[PDB]
């Protein structure tokens, strides 16, 4: 789902503020 | 009170600083294909019409912040 697709990159997105 | 919190709601504007380039802060077809094409290869055309007539209810292809403090706060209480 794009609520689940979403989250995903928002992910990367945190991965990335990380690093 | 918690009144100045500023925790989470740091991580949601800096969606729109990180997922955006064009300076719109706003997520299209656009925004939610560059990260998958450059994240685990990018779908067919059709393949992401779907994906943001998935997540957008109102029916513009276009999530603004009244949206996305919706979206990405309503999660499933089933994980995939
Ligand atoms: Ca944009
Ligand atoms: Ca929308």
């Amino acid at each position: 789902r794009a609520a689940n697709l979403w989250p995903s990159p928002l992910m990367i997105k945190r991965s990335k503020k990380n690093s | 009170a918690d009144q100045l919190t500023e925790e989470q709601i740091a991580e949601f504007k800096e969606a729109f600083s990180l997922f955006d380039k064009d300076g719109d802060g706003t997520i299209t077809t656009k925004e939610l294909g560059t990260v998958m094409r450059s994240l685990g290869q990018n779908p067919t055309e059709a393949e992401l019409q779907d994906m943001i007539n998935e997540v957008d209810a109102d029916g513009n292809g276009t999530i603004d912040f009244p949206e996305f403090l919706t979206m990405m706060a309503r999660k499933m209480k089933d994980t995939d």
